[PDB]
RNA sequence: AGACAACCUGGCGAACUGAAACAUCUUAGUAGCCAGAGGAAAAGAAAGCAAAAGCGAUUCCCGUAGUAGCGGCGAGCGAA
RNA sequence: AUCCCGUGUGAAUCAGCAAGGACCACCUUGCAAGGCUAAAUACUCCUGGGUGACCGAUAGCGAAGUAGUACCGUGAGGGA
RNA sequence: AACCCAGAGCUAGCUGGUUCUCCCCGAAAUGCGUUGAGGCGCAGCAGUUGACUGGACAUCUAGGGGUAAAGCACUGUUUCG
RNA sequence: GGCCAGUGAGACGAUGGGGGAUAAGCUUCAUCGUCGAGAGGGAAACAGCCCGGAUCACCAGCUAAGGCCCCUAAAUGACC
RNA sequence: UGGCCCUCGAGUGCAAAGGCAGAAGGGAGCUUGACUGCAAGACCCACCCGUCGAGCAGGGACGAAAGUCGGCCUUAGUGAUCCGACGGUGCCGAGUGGAAGGGCCGUCGCUCAACGGAUAAAAGUUACUCUAGGGAUAACAGGCUGAUCUUCCCCAAGAG
């Protein structure tokens, strides 16, 4: 969104593992355990990074398509 | 809100910037000197980034912690009087 | 038989040696964004100096 | 005996009020203890264990069964104990349970009413019950209880 | 009717002050105004509590916790 | 939650209903919609006896000698 | 925006006052915060009590930080040729 | 480590630096000493400057700082 | 563009100090520890709090390998408490079995800046003034000091 003194918002998303959970939260306005912050405006969309969650180690991560 | 107008700087500071321990001493694995934070690891005192001549301590204690720019980083191991029995 | 401070009892918890082991701060849900290997070093420590007035409050509650 | 109060007369002529001018009237706790000292509260605030817990420690310190009605000389522990009892009168909790401690053990013994742990199994095996750790190789299913104590029904 | 000394039931109902500010809250449902009755009133043998053990009228005293719980969970109040 | 209500409505009714601090099932207990009921419990003008390391007429109740009089204010009231 | 009584002996980190005697030791008026800075809380400083070759002055050995001074290659200035 | 404190607007002189004209016993920091919580001796009289820092008595001596014509004790002492 | 002199006098995301060409400088491939759980020994604060950190346990990336990485050259880019939303966790859950709720793990909301933040929410006058105190906080004035002001004086081109 347009940056400036008016109506701003921290572009902070999450990265949930594929068909898994843990090390991440799922709600209306919540962030993962690592608390990732995208750019939104800047060409992004579709985030993902193989991280090591609770169950086992290293997976896929990266929610919000 | 943020103020603006005719005025100079303000607010004092303090790192601080001193030296812990010194040459020839039971320098434990603490952090000698450390004028600035983010100091990398060093398994000894220090002795670099300054006039010719390396520094050395009489006793060591499993690794340590000294600045990255001044005094350091890590090179040769120094420890007068081998810490061993018999 | 004195009005024991409640808002204080629900916080500290006298260990055993009469020490007031107060949990860390800024840990509750953090509310401080990311902390990187910081929220992990948050457990339960003990207070000093001022502790000589925080324990006297709940003298009865022990 | 009498540090010197009773009034304010004598030497140095006391003047109270800390001799400065704070709160001449007692009770004026300068700087409330709550604020500035009310650090994050989380460790304390809990759900509160249902168990009444009339005694921080278990029933006692291994003293059951003894010459007298202080234990009923039958090893049961209910509410008819004097020397050693969960409460001066007894009967006001839920689960008993007990561990080892001071005392020359007990000649006679017949532990009952739950209770377990090596504390009262390997040390109190001289009579009544004993220490028996149900193995986990017999059955293919997960281990059956951490420690099972014989003679203690449920 | 006593233009009724206190205690008691009922109707109505503050502030100062405390919350080191103050409109929530607390401080007082006290003080104060008014009505009635007894010398005791009020309450009282229980669609209770506890519990699957059983107790079992109300009221009063000592404990159980001034814990639990409630509250800008702040002050403060305060169960069973 | 429950108990007592202003207002609009308002079921069942004992092989039925309520309560168990949301609700629901089971179980258990108790069943009020009308009333009476001694004692333990509170306080005191006043009565009789007695007690008190309580004071002693600038003390103590304002009043231990015909003062809450004499006086002040319109008065309430204040008050040697 | 009263008079009199009652809660209010209200509140009053304000100010003033605060009534026998001897012995020993001995403060501070600073820091960190505070709608906080003529207020205080914590810490420093004082007194008391219970444990510790724990410390201070001086000599020697063993380092660094780099003021004064000086310099002024570099940064920012500077006259004559 | 534990119990009870007190005090947070201090002042001045020397020294090393910011403010002001390097003007102020002015103001704001650091350091030492004094006053402030210790007199007295000396600067005529000036707490903070100097010497010295008071358990007490004593018609007891010697000194520090400062002085030695008189006034209040002490060289119009010697040499240039 | 080529050759020569090529010496923090360049470049470091942004202020500035320090440091750096064994490069964090710059480019490219692979990747993405911008890792979880802990962590001897210490620094920084009255406290809260802040900062650094070898190694250990469970799994990966790069290189042949040794080996590095728990963010970005470092230092700011921020703010506790309480009330709450939501996931996980059979921890608990006042008759029992569940549930609601609470607890625990994880995250989010407050130019709460007067930002160690008193409220979810609050601007002015008072010459009608009143009360509690002080000149440590002003006005007249004394005093210290006194650049300015007043007076006098030095050198001296010139007017006369």
């Amino acid at each position: 969104m347009a940056k400036g003194k008016d109506v701003r918002v921290k572009v902070i998303l999450e990265c949930t593992g594929c068909v898994r959970k843990s090390v991440n939260k799922g709600s209306r306005g919540v962030s993962r355990y690592i608390t990732q912050k995208n750019r939104h405006n800047t060409p992004s969309r579709l985030e993902l990074r193989k991280f090591c969650p609770y169950c086992y180690k290293h997976t896929i991560h990266g929610e919000i398509k | 809100a943020h103020k603006k107008g005719a005025g100079s700087t303000k607010n004092g500071r303090d790192s601080p910037g001193q030296r812990l321990g010194v040459k020839i001493y039971g320098d434990q694995v603490a952090k000698p000197g450390a004028i600035i934070v983010r100091q990398r690891g060093t398994k000894f005192h220090a002795g670099k980034n300054v006039g010719i001549g390396k520094d050395h301590t009489i006793f060591s204690l499993i690794d340590g912690l000294v600045k990255f720019e001044k005094f350091g980083p890590d090179r040769k191991k120094i420890s007068v009087y081998p810490r061993e029995i018999v | 038989k004195m009005k024991t401070h409640k808002a204080s009892a629900k916080r500290f918890r006298v260990t055993g040696k009469g020490k007031i082991v107060r949990r860390r701060a800024g840990k509750q849900h953090l509310l401080a964004k990311k902390n990187t290997k910081r929220k992990n070093r948050l457990s339960k420590l003990i207070q000093v100096d001022r502790s000589d007035y925080d324990n006297v409050i709940g003298a009865l509650p022990y | 005996i009498a540090a010197g109060q009773g009034a304010s007369c004598g030497f140095g002529m006391r003047g109270q009020k800390s001799r400065s001018g704070p709160g001449i009237m007692r009770g004026f706790e300068g700087g409330q203890m709550p604020l500035y000292r009310r650090l994050p509260k989380l460790r304390g605030i809990a759900g509160g264990m249902h168990a009444g817990l009339p005694k921080y420690v278990n029933v006692n310190l291994t003293d059951i069964e003894n010459a007298g009605f202080q234990d009923g000389e039958e090893v049961s522990l209910e509410t008819l104990k004097a020397k050693r009892v969960i409460n001066p009168s007894g009967r006001e909790r839920k689960l008993p349970l007990k561990i080892l401690a001071d005392g020359e053990l007990s000649k006679k013994l017949t532990i009952k009413a739950g209770a377990f742990s090596t504390s009262a199994k390997e040390k109190l095996e001289y009579a009544g019950c004993s220490l028996i750790v149900l193995p986990g190789r017999k059955k293919w299913v997960k281990p059956s209880v951490a420690k099972n104590l014989a003679r203690a029904e449920e």
